């Protein structure tokens, strides 16, 4: 049924026909350089998390349908999302109900090998006055929570941000 | 006590310009498909990289003098090409002895990847060994078209002969071994149609295939040299460079763009063809450039 | 002096002449083609010849500067070189 | 003491840069293959016990990396097959959505598979051109759906995000007809020069009883004659409304197989030019509104779906169960390539040249994370 | 002496293109045409010896990490691994495998991690610039933590799959031969 050709698909070979993929010796060559010419990247691409911790209602409806088992929920009962185990799928976002669990365009997030800098990844996710650090401090699109001060015995953990607040708040105990 | 300082001058120029001139064909190749690719600076740097590790492989007693004979050969073939009038020597740069200095590069980088012991090395040795079996078919046809247009052997009274009357592409049976050389450059480089001696991506790397720091360091210096001297050879038969300082600097300059001219040819025809078989590598330079270079041979005679 | 307003000008023609092609903004090619056209007309004068030196202030200065700027008026402005998705493609 | 004494055994595996992520030990004589069995594997994360754990529908999420290439092929299969056993009605609008990027997912791993090719043919210019034209395609997803590649898009009922708008259609108009406006420069470089038509003639001879009962559901065995295309056969998306013209080849040499695929990214870059001129009418991209809702406890009725759909490689399948809770029984992604260059690889292998085993092996499209699943 | 070759090795950082599984869709395509790598000078090539930029792209097999630990006890000096994805910290989505390897700085030693599923090729570059940063002054980095504290990793590797791959992962095909 709709067999296209007879010989028609294949082609002859040739000589010295190579030279037409020559021409892009004078063209300009289609490449970006990125220290420091920026990307833009789109409105809606999947990032990071702005919980709203007003709405959040602790209901672990994004408890049950993270694909890679990370929005494991504290007290004081909101979840830490952890990038350990997370895809970026953003299941969580339209399956929360009230509405307290954004997305914002937030994706570069670079940290070295000491434990110190990896207790970053660990972070109960602010308020969208965090999209007041991806705009009026330095369009970077990076992660503006950038160290995080875990203590033992007085766990008091604190973002310290880009130039704002120290935004410190107790955790004690995990899980229902 | 001058020999020695002008023969440091030219192998530390090779160096520098050698180098160079590998950059400009990463440049050239990177603005053939697209890219801004790496600065002009770029092998340097690598070179500058590769001596600067603290550990090293070294697999055997054969396995450093091999590559170190290779970088010794690739010096003593740039030492007699008339490097435009200073030359350390002029009386005795006989065709042949550039010719077969060519290929012992082709030895020694891989006569010290043999003592690694590898199947990667083994058949990379393998499939370098038919170029040099298959590309001295048409090159010594080349060579005797050069030799029975003029007569003489000593490349000083070549480029004499040239600056006296004539070019050396022109007088068609003299131009019928210059496409069998611009045919045959590509395999003694290592360009891209008849590649087969690097292979990147076929084989994983043919005979260079695990070196280490300071050998790889050498390979850049040896094929920086090799680059320069079958390009110098070219320019200084087929060419002629020939000719006070302010003489003597833009005698070099347009040695230096006609270096880069075969150096042009060589890589429009070196990124738009896919790599060669070794079994087709045989066979193509028996058929088409030993034929051109016949014609030539008894056109030359 | 004698020499040296001789040099002045013709340093001062050289970097509008410069001047006149760095430039992205039309208009102010138009302005440094009439500067030009100044400095060519004030060195016609200096090298005595004057029938050049008023052809070329009524040529260059507002009929061919003037006609120039006349044809960017329904063309473009800039350079338009541009950020962006599909940009330098 | 070595006990062969005569077949040396070079094998590729995984940091070679020619295959992927599959070793192949061969037992070479010479410069020639006497026994090639292949040790695939080195990628197995598991998807039978593994997406068994997952509600209904966040096991999109974790489906999607079975095949790397085509990011949306794995999605709509699965999001095919739980559409079927619930029976939804989804409307025109996220049938039009899924077919599209269905068909540009589609000339992405044609546009990846040519770049995959050309950097192990030597010839560099045809991969560095090839990932740049498959980037502006990659950004042209982003505006849409997410991310690059594993844009998790398509849950079992329609879609997640509808079209941006004006802003984004007439954007694929551009790149379509700029593509097929470019695709005259990839001919010279990788199916015109004497080069690669003398490189990969009558390597690999593929019979034509031989295609047919291995275990190839391809574009390859198509080169072979064989009128199978299941586009063509069954159309499952916004496919009878398209006409597009399949290619058949008598031949079955290597080059048979890599002029069917060049041909097959002609017509699918018509099929996306064809299909737009359409235009999507109006309706909603999700399906219905009170059977979606406490979206982990999602109960199914119980049964059974088969799916399956056309790929860059192979017609793959998925094959899921449901016992009748929020747990699929078990999710069965059947790889394309698991007969497709792991079986007809061996032999395909034996006799062939050493500088024809990485040229073998992307004639095939072979892609690891598929034997594995 | 020391700054001689300091400025050298963050210029032409040699990577190995092993392309590990799920991850090689954006190893190409950031070395390629559009944004790319050549221009910081990383130009790949597939060997164990001419590297010093290894990139485990996402997650490992333990049927791989025999081949990433042999592959990474051949670069001499300046081997320094980034990273890659999601897999390599935590454990990715395959946390619930019996096969992917989670938390991967207990086997070799990592340098800089990134996030991502997959890392945007801007993600990328934001990490082999801080790479760049770090290797500025010299930051004390794999390499040196694989030499002083082999004790940890030797235990650590022995204990998941362990005792000699060297003859248990040479010794699986001579009766199948
Ligand atoms: S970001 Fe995605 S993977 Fe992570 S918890 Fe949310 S839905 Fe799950
Ligand atoms: S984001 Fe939604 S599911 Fe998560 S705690 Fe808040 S209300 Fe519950
Ligand atoms: S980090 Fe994400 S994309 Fe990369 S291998 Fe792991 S699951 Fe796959």
């Amino acid at each position: 049924f709709r067999i296209a050709p007879e010989e028609k698909v294949k082609k002859k070979p040739s000589f010295l026909k190579p030279w037409f993929g020559l021409k892009y010796l004078f063209k300009k060559p289609v490449t970006i350089k990125i220290p420091y010419e920026f990307i833009e990247p789109a409105p809606r691409y999947r990032g990071f998390h702005t919980l709203d911790w007003k709405k959040c209602i602790g209901c672990n409806m994004c408890g049950q349908i993270c694909p890679a088992r990370a929005i494991e929920m504290t007290w004081i009962p909101h979840p830490k999302i952890d990038y350990g185990r997370c895809t970026f799928c953003q299941f969580c976002v339209d399956v929360c109900p009230t509405g307290a669990l954004g997305f914002i365009e937030t994706y570069m997030l670079t940290t070295t090998w000491r434990e110190e800098e990896l207790l970053l990844y660990d972070w109960v996710p602010i308020e969208p006055e965090k999209f007041k650090e991806i705009q009026e401090k330095f369009k970077d699109y990076k992660f503006p929570v950038e160290k995080i001060e875990f203590n033992k015995e007085t766990k008091e953990v604190t973002y310290y941000l880009r130039d704002g607040t120290t935004f410190k708040f107790k955790i004690l105990g995990y899980g229902l | 006590i001058g020999v020695f300082l002008r023969a440091l001058l030219i192998i530390i120029y090779a160096t520098f310009v050698g180098f160079i001139f590998m950059g400009i064909i990463r440049k050239v190749t990177a603005r053939i498909h697209r890219r801004i690719g790496p600065p002009i600076y770029q092998p340097i740097i690598d070179t500058l990289k590769f001596f600067g590790k603290k550990e090293n492989i070294t697999h055997g007693l054969i396995y450093d003098f091999g590559i170190i004979y290779a970088v010794g050969a690739t010096i003593l073939a740039l030492m007699f090409i008339p490097l435009g009038p200073i030359s350390v020597l002029r009386a005795y740069g006989d065709l042949i002895l550039v010719t077969f200095l060519l290929e012992i590069p082709m030895l020694g980088i891989m006569f010290a990847a043999m003592s690694s012991g590898n199947p990667y090395a083994g058949i990379g040795a393998q499939r370098a060994l038919l170029t040099l079996l298959a590309i001295q078919v048409p090159l010594g046809l080349a060579i005797i078209a050069v030799a029975e247009y003029y007569g003489t052997f000593s490349t000083y009274e070549i480029v004499m002969a040239q600056q006296k009357m004539g070019w050396s592409i022109f007088h068609l049976p003299l131009l019928l071994a210059a496409i069998a050389y611009d045919i045959v450059l590509q395999a003694m480089f290592g360009k891209e149609p008849f590649d087969i001696m690097i292979a990147p991506g076929e084989i994983s790397l043919g005979p260079m295939v695990e070196f280490g720091g300071k050998h790889m360091g050498m390979l850049q210096i040896q094929h920086a040299m090799a680059l320069f001297a079958e390009t110098l050879f070219f320019s200084n038969i087929f060419l002629g460079g020939g000719v006070p300082l302010l003489n003597t600097l833009a005698s070099l300059a347009v040695l230096l763009v006609k270096q880069i001219a075969v150096l042009l040819i060589a890589i429009f025809v070196g990124a738009i063809f896919p790599r060669f078989t070794i079994d087709q590598a045989a066979k193509f330079y028996w058929k088409w450039p030993t034929i051109i270079a016949a014609i030539g041979a008894i056109m030359a005679s | 002096c004698i020499v040296c307003i001789e040099y002045i000008i013709v340093a001062l023609m050289i970097i509008s002449a410069i001047l006149a092609v760095e430039w992205r903004d039309l208009l102010a090619s138009t302005v440094g083609m009439a500067a030009v056209s100044l400095f060519a007309s004030i060195l016609f004068f200096f090298l005595q010849a004057p029938d050049v030196a008023m052809t070329e202030a009524a040529i260059g200065a507002a009929l061919s500067a003037a006609v120039f700027i006349f044809a960017i008026k329904r063309t473009y402005r800039y350079e338009t070189e541009e950020l962006g998705w599909w940009v330098r493609w | 003491y070595p006990i062969d004494k005569d077949t040396y055994e070079l094998f590729f595996g995984p940091q070679h840069m020619a295959t992927e992520n599959f070793s192949i030990i061969l037992k070479m004589d010479g410069n020639r293959v006497v026994k090639a069995i292949a040790n695939p594997g080195f990628l197995h994360r598991g998807f039978e016990k593994l997406a068994e754990y997952r509600p209904w529908y966040t096991n999109i999420a974790l489906l999607l990396r079975i095949c790397v290439p085509e990011p949306d092929v794995p999605e709509a299969i699965y999001s095919m097959a739980v559409d079927e056993i619930i029976g939804w009605e989804v409307p025109e609008r996220a049938q039009w959505i899924r077919t599209l990027v269905l068909e540009m997912a589609r000339v992405t791993a044609y546009l990846f598979w040519i770049m995959g090719l050309s950097f192990k043919l030597g010839v560099y210019t045809a991969g560095q051109w090839a990932a740049a034209y498959r980037e502006r395609f990659m950004a042209l997803f982003e505006q849409l759906t997410g991310a690059r590649v594993y844009h998790i898009y398509t849950i079992p009922g329609g879609v997640r995000r509808d079209i941006p708008g004006d802003k984004w259609l007439r954007q694929v108009r551009d790149t379509v007809e700029y593509l097929k406006d470019k695709l005259k420069d990839f001919d010279n470089v990788l199916f015109e020069n004497y080069i690669t038509y003398k490189r990969l003639e009558g390597i690999g001879v593929m019979d034509k009883k031989f295609a047919l009962e291995e275990g190839v559901t391809g574009p390859n065995l198509r080169a072979t004659g064989v009128a199978y295309d299941v586009r063509k056969s069954d159309p499952y998306l916004l496919y009878p409304e398209l006409d597009f013209e399949i290619p058949v080849l008598k031949e079955g040499d290597a080059l048979a197989r890599v002029l069917v695929r060049r041909y097959e990214l002609e017509q699918d870059l018509y099929i996306i030019e064809q299909l737009l001129d359409m235009g999507p009418p109006s309706g909603p991209y999700k399906v219905q509104d009170p059977k979606l809702k406490n979206l982990p406890r999602f109960k199914v009725p119980p049964g059974e779906a088969f799916a399956h759909v056309e790929a860059t490689k192979g017609d793959f399948g998925a094959y899921v169960v449901s016992d009748g809770g929020h747990k699929p029984y078990r999710v069965h992604i059947r790889g394309p390539s698991i007969a497709h260059g792991v079986r007809v690889l061996e032999q395909l292998l034996v006799g062939a040249r050493l500088a024809d085993v990485p040229a073998i092996l992307m004639s095939l499209d072979n892609c690891p994370p598929d034997i594995d699943r | 002496f020391e700054p001689l070759f300091n400025w050298a090795r963050k210029k032409s950082l040699w990577i190995v293109a092993f392309c590990t599984g799920c991850g090689g869709i954006e190893m190409p395509p950031l070395m390629t045409a559009r944004y790319d790598l050549e221009r910081f000078g990383i130009m790949p090539d597939p060997s164990p010896r001419q590297y010093d930029l290894f990139l485990i792209t996402g997650y490992v097999t333990p049927k791989t990490l025999k081949r990433i630990i042999i592959t990474y006890e051949m670069a001499p000096d300046p081997k320094y691994v980034l990273a890659h994805g999601s897999c390599p910290i935590n454990g990715g989505i395959y946390w619930d495998a019996y096969n992917a390897i989670k938390q991967l700085d207990k086997y070799i030693p990592v340098d800089v991690y990134i996030a991502g599923c997959m890392p945007r090729p801007e993600a990328v570059m934001d990490g082999i610039k801080k790479l760049m940063e770090m290797i500025e002054n010299g930051e004390a980095d794999g390499w040196k933590r694989y030499k002083e504290n082999y004790e940890w990793y030797r235990k650590n590797q022995d204990e998941l799959l362990g005792e000699g791959w060297r003859e248990k992962e040479a010794r699986k095909w001579i009766p199948w031969l």
